[PDB]
């Protein structure tokens, strides 16, 4: 039921659902009560399409919760291939650019510090990109401009909860995952008491930005890799943060901005007070 | 997070009391052997390099498959990786030791490795026997050191032995 | 020209233009060589709005480089 | 939770780096300092029944109205939920005493204090002075560094409050 | 950022040397006095809430003005800016008194403080006196504490004094 | 530059916080663990010189080919500029030894270190070597906590250079 | 950004006109040397590391008090920081080898120059003198490389020339 | 202005890097293409007299009402505005021709093409219908690559337009 | 994998854009070159052996002392694992050749070679004299334009160890 192989058998479209089961379904021969499986709390089965319907009527019936529905094709093509992404391709800014040199670094912080997500012309930020074709300021000022501005406001902020952002912002700020369950809400209790600008600066003066990304380097994926003061478990976050080339952060997706990463895959690695 | 101290607190509080005579002097023998423990986390700095270095050389020599093509150390980049993942590892097991508490190891790190790199399909085995290798080392260092003033340091090397055997558990 | 366009889509109220000698303390090249920065940023001329006053300037300090001097931006 | 340990540990992590002498040497003072907090926690610890019963006491003598009946210093239930408040801030100083930071007072105290006080019009000023008073019987409880830690502790609380 | 010692550091180092034996002395002194130091920053924390307050309060009691419709400190939320203003000087005061160097204070806090008032409107002779009354109560907390052993603080009580003066004169 | 001082304050300023009893027990630390260190300081800082003309043969003694013509031990300009970059070194763990912090050590030969190395053609071993031995002979200048700290540092300058 | 093409298209643009028969042939002439132009790009792509060290390395000999404490090029964070925009002038000017037109410089190198290296009190002419090193060893090696086809490359030798005095002059 | 040339340059730039072999390479395409383009240039700029007035009259003859009166194709105003318009595209295609790139397109007209020709009732239709013309005319001034680069550049105004 | 191909499509995504006129001729130059560059992938291919056994003793010649015991060019194994090194070398140039762009030295030897390096204790003066010598030899074996591709990619490498 688990993790599959081959889709069709006439033909159909598999899809593997998930649920959380009562006694009802699944139940041991035992001479008492009616108990399934501990580890089979959420169950995945994969249904060819037209035995489908019949399945999630049953399921919903005997008291189970259908968690997902989702092509057995899409999940068949694995984890995302990686290759461009473990070790990147670091973008810098001299002092005394060739203008294109510059050229070079908005492309590259619009594609890391936005996630991917198209940013159409009529959309840029030109005067801001001004300024740092003057000098007048560093690499730094517009990953820290390009976040407090409306449009990184919109597409990832306004419609998703503060667990989402943090995760996002660690992501494009800092190309790490989120480590520990104080982390997110170390951060959640910032924006409540010293705003969202406040919020987003706590990321941009950080020692270990600071260190990384120094003060004209473009941030840039380093998860992949191991780091320090990290837990082990940080580096499968990654994967679920990461889709691949072609995933972006995109907030149009039909069902929303949503997570990601589990919150009780979070407490795993670590849970005390504050 | 928490460390040795923190642990005591937050059991004394589910229970709604001030600490038991029991659980401080506890915590006063961990403030006793407190010197004991500087020198023993300095050892691990002072040698991380070589710790990490020793470790991988003799990985290396045991599974002469993993810096083949098709092998999981191969090439520049992913040896970088695996010896920056020793390096994450070593650290962790440091702060863990200056702490007195597996939060920031056990608790603060040890999970989602064992299903991710079979999902990698990464040899888990061979993961722990590289946590093994730094543990040898590491110990090691705790135990044969620059002008220390002489005495008992078991307690200690048994201590982060569990940290070096934690982290091995959880990922093979 | 850093002289700020408009309100530099800082939006907000009041716009305050803040100099700081930032270091290597702070920046700091991708470059192999020692976080260090490329001349010309010794003073860093910014405009903040006023409800991100207070927070920028304590990560400043915070992260070691002094403020130089501070004129409400128009 | 903030103590010295965690707070340098915290800052090593932070830059992707093992702990070195300026961390080490931090974590010699928290070492070193136990001894005279420690024993400011002992004194606290067994006298607290009356640390508690005399600052419960104090703030109706400083508020006498508040004993009065319609009043939040009347009835079991009341004068109950008080003497248990002060015994928990009593506790979490014990706490921050043995544990070597705020931390202990920072998580199950300081963070939220204000909202929940507001919400069930408890007003500071009792526990500023309940915390005054039992700032006097300690001066005769301890002394020398034990004191100066349950003063840095209790001083903690009442700026919280202000 | 500097303290004491880390300014003799920069400046031997302009020299090309080790630290002179004038230096080193000056240096062993500043340790020599550093738990007199610890209490003295301990007084300013441990009554930072009432050093504001009571400051505040005398401010106001002389500039009736601040407080009326067109004055610096009214309605609440200016009052409320104002207040953390206040607080925002006596702890980077409190900061260069446990680093025993003012650059804390000048770099983070003072630098610009001037022009960023001028631009406001806010009456910079107003807030110099705030600060100098945040002064009188501070060191009156310094010189008469509880329980701490007798002894001399003046050399202390200057040195905060004059980060007290660096603050109202280069607002003023 | 790196402190215990400078550390505390960094992270009270950073939350906008007054120093609390946490932070001033660190801070007690350092000030505790100045005589042990100052002490380390005064020997280092007197038996100075010889330890950089022992350190500077070491490298060709080791390095044979380095001494021969061709060469980069060759030379009254390479053999003094050596000299002079172990004199850097240990400037800086005297320097480091009286701050309290690896601060010196970090911000004036740790930050940049091998994209110069690199640019040169200096071979971190040499480098290596010579602190090795810096550190054998300093075992019988000093003991106790003052040869810890000794050693604390040079052993942070041979991480730094792996 | 400009090339030389797209230089001669914005002066016609303005013209409100198609390219000359005069601009044309200067173009088809660019094209009949961008052979050589290629190559003469590629001299300074392969030997950029030791363009930069041996300019480094003579700059140092000539100016030893860059070298001393209270020098522009020490401690080792600053001396990395030299070799960077050592870098950067030379990397910058070969790119501008290519466009036929400076404007890749009056656009950003000799724009906002006055308020930069100045401003922090760097000499300029120090960094000019290392510019000035590089072009001589950058032309060195665009004038004797490896089995190139003998011919005249004097047209693009002074052309890169003009860009590191271009850059030399801005700074200076 | 993006060119083969400042494509690769702008992409060097970005990652901080001197220009390689794949840079290199790219450029070479750019150069060796030259004379096909120059070729289309040279026949489309001689010819652009006729070019642009037998488009011109394709938008009448396909759009034979825009010549009546009160309508856009009528009086020498609009009828010389035409002219014009067109000749700024066969303009712009022999500057893209010859720069090696769709930058002078990009940059002069189709950047904000769309919002200009809707606020001035200026239907695509048209403008598409002088290119195709355009289009067909040239397949007997070109042959080979230079028809194929003239091809390319009228077809991307036709999809700029679409 | 850095290609001119890669590039140019990477290009147009990041745009969400056709490939044009601009990226096509870039192409063209990959395609145009490929003849050169796969040449010099042939005699390389076939020298193999040889290039490899050339620059190994090459680098026992100019650095003797590494051949002594107690050294690391010293006893089967050590030797055994640097020609293969050379041969990986050899090998991503080759692919580089092939592959028009130096991808496959990025991916496979550029990323992490410095801190592998470090760790194991590996000069990269040794790898720069390899191919050097490499350099030297290749200079018969080849001429004209696969000369100057199989220089490009060996001087990419040494630029990459400096
Ligand atoms: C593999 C061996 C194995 C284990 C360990 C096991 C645990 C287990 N405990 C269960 C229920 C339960 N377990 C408890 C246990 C407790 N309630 C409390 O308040 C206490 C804290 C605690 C007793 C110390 C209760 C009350 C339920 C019933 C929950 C319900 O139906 O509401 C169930 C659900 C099925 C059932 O009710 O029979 C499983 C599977 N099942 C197994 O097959
Ligand atoms: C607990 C009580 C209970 C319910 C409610 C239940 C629903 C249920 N409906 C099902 C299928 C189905 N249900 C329908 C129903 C419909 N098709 C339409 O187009 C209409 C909109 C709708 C009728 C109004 C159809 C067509 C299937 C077969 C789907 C397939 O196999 O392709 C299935 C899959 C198993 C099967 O086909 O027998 C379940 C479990 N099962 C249960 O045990
Ligand atoms: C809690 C302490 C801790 C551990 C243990 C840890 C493991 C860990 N290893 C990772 C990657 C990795 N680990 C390796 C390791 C190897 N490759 C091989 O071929 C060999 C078989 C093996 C070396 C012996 C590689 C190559 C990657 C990068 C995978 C990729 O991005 O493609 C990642 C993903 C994040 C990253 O790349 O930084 C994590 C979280 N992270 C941690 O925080
Ligand atoms: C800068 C941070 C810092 C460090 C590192 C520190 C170390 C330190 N280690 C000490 C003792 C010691 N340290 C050790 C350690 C060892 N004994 C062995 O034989 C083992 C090889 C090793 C095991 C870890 C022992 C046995 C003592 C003496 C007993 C004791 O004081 O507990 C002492 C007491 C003075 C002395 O006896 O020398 C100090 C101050 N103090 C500090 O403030
Ligand atoms: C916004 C991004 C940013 C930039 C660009 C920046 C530049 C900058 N460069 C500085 C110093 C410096 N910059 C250099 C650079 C050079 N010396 C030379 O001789 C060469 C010509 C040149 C290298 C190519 C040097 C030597 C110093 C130290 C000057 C001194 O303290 O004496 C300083 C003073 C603070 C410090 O030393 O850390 C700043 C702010 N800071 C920033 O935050
Ligand atoms: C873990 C740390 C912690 C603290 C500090 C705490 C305070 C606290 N005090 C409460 C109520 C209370 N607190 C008091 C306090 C007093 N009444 C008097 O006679 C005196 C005036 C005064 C003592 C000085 C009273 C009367 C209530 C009942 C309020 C109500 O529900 O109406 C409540 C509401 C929930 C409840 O009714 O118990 C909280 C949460 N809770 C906590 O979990
Ligand atoms: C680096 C640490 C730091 C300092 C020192 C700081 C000062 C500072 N004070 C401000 C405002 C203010 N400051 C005051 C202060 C006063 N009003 C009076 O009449 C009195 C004389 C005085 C109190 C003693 C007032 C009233 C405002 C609000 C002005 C306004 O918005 O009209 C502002 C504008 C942003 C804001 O209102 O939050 C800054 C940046 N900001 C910082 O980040
Ligand atoms: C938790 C951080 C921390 C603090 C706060 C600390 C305080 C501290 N203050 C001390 C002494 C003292 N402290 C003072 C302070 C004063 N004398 C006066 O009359 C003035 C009112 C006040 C001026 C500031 C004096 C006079 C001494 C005794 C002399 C000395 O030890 O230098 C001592 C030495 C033991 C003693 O004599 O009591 C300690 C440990 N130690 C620490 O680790
Ligand atoms: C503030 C801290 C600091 C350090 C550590 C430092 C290192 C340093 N060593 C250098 C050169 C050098 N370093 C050496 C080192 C040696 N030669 C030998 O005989 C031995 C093998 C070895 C000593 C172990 C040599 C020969 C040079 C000259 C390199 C050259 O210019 O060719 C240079 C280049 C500038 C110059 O030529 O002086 C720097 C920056 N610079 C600094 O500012
Ligand atoms: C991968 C990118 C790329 C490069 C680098 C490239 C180079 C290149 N250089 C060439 C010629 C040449 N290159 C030079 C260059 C020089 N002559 C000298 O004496 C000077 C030392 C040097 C000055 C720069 C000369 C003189 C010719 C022959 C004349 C010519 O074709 O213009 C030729 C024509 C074929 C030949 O005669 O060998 C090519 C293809 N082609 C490319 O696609
Ligand atoms: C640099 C590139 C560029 C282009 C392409 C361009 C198009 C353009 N066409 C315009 C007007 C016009 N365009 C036309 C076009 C036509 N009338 C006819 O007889 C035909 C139906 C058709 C030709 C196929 C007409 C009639 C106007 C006048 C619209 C008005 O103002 O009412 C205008 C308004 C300003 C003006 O009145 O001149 C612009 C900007 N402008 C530019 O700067
Ligand atoms: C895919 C591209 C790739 C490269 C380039 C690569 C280099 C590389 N060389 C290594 C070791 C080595 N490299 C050498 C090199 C040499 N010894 C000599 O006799 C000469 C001095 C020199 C050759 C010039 C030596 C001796 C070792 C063994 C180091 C050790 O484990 O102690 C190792 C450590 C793993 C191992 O022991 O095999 C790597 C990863 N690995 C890769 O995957």
């Amino acid at each position: 039921m688990n993790v599959l192989t081959t889709s069709s058998q006439r033909g159909g479209k598999l899809f593997k659902v998930t649920m959380t089961l009562s006694p009802a379904l699944s139940h041991h021969p035992w001479p008492s009560l009616d108990t399934y499986e501990p580890s089979q709390n959420s169950y995945s089965v994969v249904v060819p399409l037209d035995r489908l319907l019949a399945e999630m009527t049953y399921i919903k019936n005997k008291g189970g919760r259908v968690l997902d529905i989702s092509p057995a094709d899409l999940e068949a093509l694995g984890p995302p291939d990686i290759s461009s992404v473990a070790i990147p391709l670091k973008v810098e800014l001299w002092a005394k650019a060739d203008v294109s040199d510059v050229q070079a670094a908005i492309v590259a912080a619009y594609k890391q510090i936005f996630g991917n997500t198209y940013v159409l012309e009529s959309e840029r930020l030109t005067s801001a990109e001004s300024l740092l074709r003057n000098g007048s300021i560093s690499v730094r000022e517009f990953v820290r401009l390009l976040a407090k501005s409306e449009l990184y406001k919109e597409r990832f902020f306004f419609c998703t909860s503060n667990n989402r952002f943090t995760e996002l912002n660690f992501k494009h700020f800092l190309g790490r995952a989120p480590y520990n369950q104080s982390e997110i809400a170390a951060h959640l209790d910032r924006y409540q008491t010293f705003g969202y600008d406040a919020e987003i600066d706590s990321y941009i003066d950080s020692d270990e930005y600071i260190q990384a990304f120094g003060e004209n380097v473009v941030p840039y994926y380093r998860g992949f890799k191991s780091q320090s003061g990290q837990t082990v478990e940080s580096f499968n976050r990654m994967f679920k943060l990461y889709r691949g080339d072609a995933g972006s952060d995109t907030n149009l997706n039909l069902q929303g901005q949503k997570r990601r990463v589990d919150p009780k895959n979070l407490l795993r690695s670590g849970r005390g007070i504050v | 997070m928490q460390d040795a101290f923190t642990k005591a607190i937050v059991a004394a509080d589910l229970r709604g009391s001030f600490l038991s005579e029991q659980e401080l002097n506890q915590l006063t023998n961990l403030v006793k052997e407190s010197n004991k423990r500087l020198d023993a986390v300095n050892a691990i700095t002072g040698n991380a390099a070589e710790i990490i270095s020793d470790a991988a050389h003799k990985l290396f020599a045991e599974q002469t498959d993993l810096i083949r093509p098709g092998g999981n150390a191969y090439p520049n980049r992913r040896m970088a990786a695996c010896l920056r993942d020793m390096e994450i590892i070593l650290r962790y097991v440091s702060y863990a030791l200056l702490a007195g508490d597996a939060s920031v190891l056990e608790d603060r790190c040890l999970n989602g490795l064992k299903e991710t790199y079979v999902a990698l399909g990464t040899p888990t085995r061979s993961v722990a026997r590289a946590v093994q290798l730094m543990k040898e080392t590491a110990i090691g260092y705790v135990n044969s050191p620059s002008g220390v003033t002489r005495g008992d340091c078991s307690a200690l090397v048994n201590e982060a032995a569990t940290y070096f055997d934690k982290a091995a558990a959880s990922i093979a | 020209m850093s002289v700020l366009t408009g309100d530099n889509q800082q939006r907000g109220s009041k716009l305050f233009k803040i100099t700081i000698a930032l270091s290597p303390t702070l920046a700091h090249h991708p470059w192999p060589g020692l976080d260090t920065h490329e001349p010309s940023q010794s003073s860093y001329s910014t405009i903040v709005s006023l409800e991100r006053l207070l927070p920028e300037m304590t990560r400043i300090k915070r992260n070691g480089g002094r403020i130089l001097e501070i004129t409400e931006g128009e | 939770m903030k103590t010295v340990i965690t707070e340098v540990i915290a800052s090593a992590d932070s830059q992707g780096r093992f702990l070195n002498n300026t961390e080490l040497q931090a974590a010699n003072g928290r070492f070193q300092r136990a001894t005279a907090s420690m024993e400011a926690a002992r004194a606290l610890t067994s006298n607290a029944d009356s640390l508690v019963k005399g600052a419960v006491q104090e703030v109706y003598n400083k508020f006498p109205y508040l004993t009065q009946p319609g009043q939040m210093g009347y009835g079991d239930t009341n004068q109950a939920k008080c003497a248990r408040d002060i015994s928990h801030y009593l506790r979490f100083i014990t706490y921050s005493l043995v544990a070597g930071g705020t931390g202990p007072l920072d998580d199950y105290i300081v963070a939220g204090l204000r909202e929940v006080n507001r919400t069930f019009n408890l007003s500071p000023s009792w526990y500023i002075e309940a915390l005054k008073h039992i700032k006097g019987k300690v001066g005769s409880q301890l002394s020398g560094q034990p004191l100066t830690e349950a003063n840095a502790y209790i001083d903690y609380c009442i700026n919280a409050l202000s």
